[PDB]
């Protein structure tokens, strides 16, 4: 078939230049349709961008005419995106596309990749313990001002997976948070020890936190 | 201009 | 820019049932061709999108007979003659006609399931988290239906507004339900000047809110 590959930097520092790539196989950007840029922000609204013609024809969306460009590069079978003076609103994903005029769309779509616009500092999480005042016990884990995503949350060292419910990162001041909450019987807790396990490699840091009653 | 701006 | 109206925002469907999503554009996409180009869009979360309908009405190559799409001028219209688990995700309308090209906002489409009242836990912030002057609150609200869902934060009896940060989870594999996380975050020294905490959720499952408190 047709496929489409995204890459490019994950992160970006704000007021930079940075330039994402296509790569396409099972067909070429040189015989016949259009080549379009997408974006998905958080809210998963989407943004068509623009395209670069099989011709080597340019055009783009009209809010975003000078701070955008895109080129190819015939060789190599790829084109690109290039970003100008970026701000963290621009943080998405970003899609490419085979675009048709025949029938006016987009046919064929890639896995995206995810550019995130931020200054913070790579910092590691503070890992704190929820416990309860007074059938079934719901524990916590409360992973707290950490830069950059992701971090992986683990109930026992990965021995507890049926009532944790581990949630979407949040974003305070420049910095995320996360909970993870785990539901067990009241015979195992807290006769038996629970441990929250966190990790975040991007800092290079895993902490283990066991749970104490109050 | 439309679907040509769009494809074209 | 043609702005794209989905209706509805939210979709609840039992598996093998019939369901509908809607399209209204702010112009008529109709082109001078003689052609009407608007597509449909499908999306599972953490996947990429996928083109299921082009042309209004035209599937594409993978897509089973049991999607339809109809509609002219301005209003267009998805259908699912029964819904299967392979088309949970959001739909979106996207048209080519008009420059420069557009999405609609998007349609959830999830499972219908039986009314769930939440399980309510709070958490008094954690000593070693104290020891940092920093203090959060956390309320955990798990295994509930509809997400359509109102936390409220009480300090001594008083509405707490800022500070105050959310979490949803999407809807679950398992038993098709929904879970909610929020914190609240103060300093050591505010704290400790107030003793009564309380989350207050608002849910569908009772005309009253469900109560959950700790004293210091």
């Amino acid at each position: 078939d047709v496929q489409l590959q995204e890459s490019g930097p994950d992160l970006v520092k704000p007021s930079q230049s940075p330039s994402l790539t296509c790569t396409v196989t099972g067909y070429s950007i040189t015989s016949d349709y259009s080549w379009h840029w997408i974006r998905q922000f958080p809210g998963d609204k989407l943004e068509w961008m623009g395209y670069i013609h099989y011709s080597g024809s340019t055009n783009y969306n009209p809010s975003l005419k000078s701070r955008i460009s895109i080129t190819r590069d015939t060789s190599k079978n790829q084109f690109f995106l290039q970003l100008s003076s970026v701000t963290i609103e621009d943080t998405a994903t970003y899609y490419c596309a085979r675009g048709t005029i025949y029938e006016g769309s987009l046919d064929y779509w890639g896995q995206g990749t995810t550019l995130t616009v931020s200054s913070a500092k790579t910092t590691p999480p503070s890992v704190y313990p929820l416990a309860p005042g007074s059938s079934m016990v719901t524990l916590g884990c409360l992973v707290k001002g950490y830069f950059p995503e992701p971090v992986t949350v683990t109930w026992n060292s990965g021995s507890l997976s049926s009532g944790v419910h581990t949630f979407p990162a949040v974003l305070q001041s420049d910095l995320y948070t996360l909970s993870s909450s785990v539901t067990v019987p009241s015979s195992t807790w807290p006769s038996e020890t629970v441990t929250c396990n966190v990790a975040h490699p991007a800092s290079s840091t895993k902490v283990d936190k066991k749970i104490v009653p109050r | 201009c439309g679907l040509e701006c769009n494809f074209g | 820019d043609v702005v794209m109206t989905q209706t509805p925002l939210t979709l609840s469907v039992t598996i093998g049932q019939p369901a509908s999503i809607s399209c209204k554009s702010s112009q008529s996409l109709l082109y001078s061709d003689g052609k009407t180009y608007l597509n449909w869009l499908f999306q599972r979360p953490g996947q990429s999108p996928k083109r299921l309908i082009y042309l209004v009405s035209k599937l594409d190559s993978g897509v089973p007979d049991r999607f339809t799409g109809s509609g002219s001028g301005i209003d267009f219209k998805l259908k699912i003659s029964r819904v299967e688990a392979e088309d949970l995700g959001v739909y979106y309308c996207v048209q080519g006609t008009h420059f420069p090209q557009t999405f609609g906002g998007g349609t959830k489409l999830e499972i219908k399931r039986a009314d769930a009242a939440p399980t309510v836990s709070i958490f008094p912030p954690s000593s070693e988290q104290l020891t940092s002057g920093g203090a959060s609150v956390v309320c955990f609200l798990n295994n509930f239906y509809p997400k359509d869902i109102n936390v409220k934060w009480k300090i001594d009896g008083s509405e707490r507004q800022n500070g105050v940060l959310n979490s949803w989870t999407d809807q679950d594999s398992k038993d098709s339900t929904y879970s909610m996380s929020s914190t609240l975050t103060l300093t050591k020294d505010e704290y400790e000047r107030h003793n009564s905490y309380t989350c207050e959720a608002t849910h569908k499952t009772s005309t009253s809110p469900i109560v959950k408190s700790f004293n210091r």
